[PDB]
RNA sequence: GCUUGAGUCUCGUAGAGGGGGGUAGAAUUCCAGGUGUAGCGGUGAAAUGCGUAGAGAUCUGGAGGAAUACCGGUGGCGAAGGCGGCCCCCUGGACGAAGACUGACGCUCAGGUGCGAAAGCGUGGGGAGCAAACAGGAUUAGAUACCCUGGUAGUCCACGCCGUAAACGAUGUCGACUUGGAGGUUGUGCCCUUGAGGCGUGGCUUCCGGAGCUAACGCGUUAAGUCGACCGCCUGGGGAGUA
């Protein structure tokens, strides 16, 4: 494994899920973790408590790979779109920027109907 | 909502400053609208309801002021 | 008879050819009785964004007073040149003259 | 619409004084150049149905001055049809 | 409180970009008419002219894209 | 005969008014390739479904369709249906400012003719997303539903047809007359524009309310007030807008 001294967390919060990976600046993933392969299942993996062992059992992944700095770039709504950032800097990691990158069209095609529960 | 982080600076004055730069994008107030389908006879009903709640607060409510509550 | 606003954005490897082009494009206009009213060049200017794989191009300002059969014809000489890339002939009322606030 | 140089061509030709611009001989040939005009806009553009029902307000406003006209001068009625080239 | 009415211009220029700047976010919306105090006759200039510079590069559509 | 009704001319204004042709950015989907590895998706909870034949995530490149975030507003335009990126071309209407011009040329309208949302039909294309039908998974006593995973007509285009909607302001058109208050929008004139000020004057428009009307609710110079002209309509509930 070529040590690479930087790079990206990609935090695609959804809000059923909530799916981390630790990239390089180029767009390549190192390892990932999410919220439902935590042991957490149903009800209990979207909680904003189930995403952070998603950014830590990430983060116990690319230790090998020596990264230093790393930013994030948010995508999606969810409970987990905050506390994934809180405990990326437990594991000792500066910020260097906070991106969100959630998808706006512009009016383009037509969403699915509204549910009548 | 891009936002770097500037030199000498904690984690958490970065934090709070991406827990403000994403509501004057309205980010979270975007996607939960473009959820599901909302008719032209909704959208229109709901536009209206709106201008009636923000005028009937308005007008209406000073009626209690120009009055006395005890 | 009809006032117009041209502005065409070329291609940053082929940016010797504009005093060319501003020539032929000129002439075009003035062979119909055509005033040609004020004529700038912006020089390369950075974009804003990406237009199909290049980030500079070279901006260059017309203001012409043409029938529009020979605007409709010119519209169609930037179609087919791959040197410019966007262009927007857009109509005016009145004439300018003035200087912009990017020669300024 | 009709342009400037067709109005003041029209009013010059059928008017008095090349000022009335408001009689019935003048106000007829006005309606029908822009008829004769929209002519050629219709047989380009047929779905355009809101633009050719101010085509057919015209074709109402001059039918309207002929019919005045008739019977307050059957004299100046014969020749204003004969020269537009109407046939009522 | 609108500046275009103080200025007394009668085109807003899409060509003047220091001016179209102010107008725009930092993700580059076109910012409401009710905080800058745009008068509604060149709130509608005004808007024409920022998509006029959009389509010429001279004003991004958002912040975001490469 | 006359000029106030109705119209014409000159000069400007604002606008998603209409028809046609180009083009732009964002997003979804698919296809191809790199990195990566065991889960994804969905729910009240699940399951069907998708994944170890390498998914989901992430990066790059290409294809195609449909719609135009922000601006955007009890804002605008239109006879109504209705109309929203930006650019050109052809085109209809409204309105304002003074100034001439024709001289009752007007209003309404049975039969007639045209326009008329969406769905649907005929012919030819197009099809990304969405989705009647249909399918499977749940739910439930049952579940021909609601909810989930999929998915075809249809939605889009050209040209014909249909002729209906809670097509509503549940309020036919035209003209006249009768206290007021706060706003939006679009003009134009004048006063030191000493700045967006003050001061008149037109068009359209939202909200309140007086007299009056009203069964009451409410309406209230944009009338459901007081009038005139003309048209449409109604006469207990069901059977029936059916035979
Ligand atoms: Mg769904
Ligand atoms: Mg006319
Ligand atoms: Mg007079
Ligand atoms: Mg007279
Ligand atoms: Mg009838
Ligand atoms: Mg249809
Ligand atoms: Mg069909
Ligand atoms: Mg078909
Ligand atoms: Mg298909
Ligand atoms: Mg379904
Ligand atoms: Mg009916
Ligand atoms: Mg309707
Ligand atoms: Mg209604
Ligand atoms: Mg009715
Ligand atoms: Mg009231
Ligand atoms: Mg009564
Ligand atoms: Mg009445
Ligand atoms: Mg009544
Ligand atoms: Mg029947």
């Amino acid at each position: 494994r070529k040590q690479v001294s930087d790079g990206v967390a990609h935090i695609h919060a959804s809000f059923n899920n909530t799916i981390v990976t630790i990239t390089d600046r180029q767009g390549n993933a190192l390892g990932w973790a999410t919220a439902g392969g935590s042991g957490f299942r149903g009800s209990r993996k979207s909680t904003p408590f189930a995403a952070q062992v998603a950014a830590e059992r990430c983060a116990d992944a690319v230790k090998e790979y020596g990264i230093k700095n790393l930013e994030v770039m948010v995508k999606g709504p969810g409970p987990g779109r905050e506390s994934t950032i809180r405990a990326l800097n437990a594991a000792g990691f500066r910020i260097t920027n906070i991106t969100d990158v959630t998808p706006i069209p512009h009016n383009g095609c037509r969403p699915p109907k509204k549910r009548r529960v | 909502p891009v936002i770097k982080v500037r030199e000498n600076e904690p984690f958490d004055v970065a934090l709070r400053r991406f827990k403000r730069s994403c509501e004057k994008a309205g980010v979270l107030a975007e996607v939960r609208r473009r959820e599901f389908y909302e008719k032209p006879t909704t959208e229109r009903k709901r536009a209206k309801a709106s201008a009636v709640k923000r005028h009937a607060k308005k007008l209406a409510r000073e009626n209690a002021r120009r009055t006395r509550l005890y | 008879m009809r006032h117009y606003e041209i502005v065409f954005m070329v291609h940053p490897d082929q940016s010797e050819q504009v005093p060319g082009m501003i020539e032929r494009y000129t002439a075009a206009i003035t062979g119909a009785e055509g005033k040609i009213h004020r004529l700038e060049d912006w020089g390369r200017r950075q974009l804003a964004y990406p237009i199909n794989k290049l980030h500079k191009a070279h901006y260059v300002l017309m203001n012409v007073e043409a029938p529009q059969e020979v605007i409709d014809e010119l519209e169609t000489t930037f179609r087919f040149n791959d040197a410019v890339i966007r262009s927007m002939v857009m109509r005016t009322k009145h004439a300018v003259t003035e200087a912009s606030p990017m020669v300024k | 619409s009709l342009s400037t140089e067709a109005t003041a061509k029209i009013v010059s030709e059928f008017g008095r004084d090349a000022n009335d611009t408001g009689s019935t001989e003048v106000q007829v040939a006005l309606l029908t150049a822009q008829i004769n005009h929209l002519q050629g806009h219709f047989a380009e553009h047929k779905k355009d149905h809101h633009s050719r029902r101010g085509l057919l307000r015209m074709v109402s406003q001059r039918r309207k001055l002929l019919d005045y006209l008739k019977r307050k001068d059957v004299a100046r009625y014969t020749q204003l049809i004969e020269r537009l080239g109407l046939r009522r | 409180f609108c500046r275009f009415t103080a200025e007394g211009v009668q085109e807003i220029d899409y060509k003047d970009i220091a001016t179209l700047k102010n107008y725009i976010t930092e993700s580059g919306k076109i910012v409401p008419s009710r905080i800058t105090g745009t008068r509604a006759k060149y709130q509608r200039q005004l808007a024409r002219a920022i998509k006029r510079a959009r389509y010429l590069s001279l004003l991004p559509y958002t912040d975001r894209h490469q």
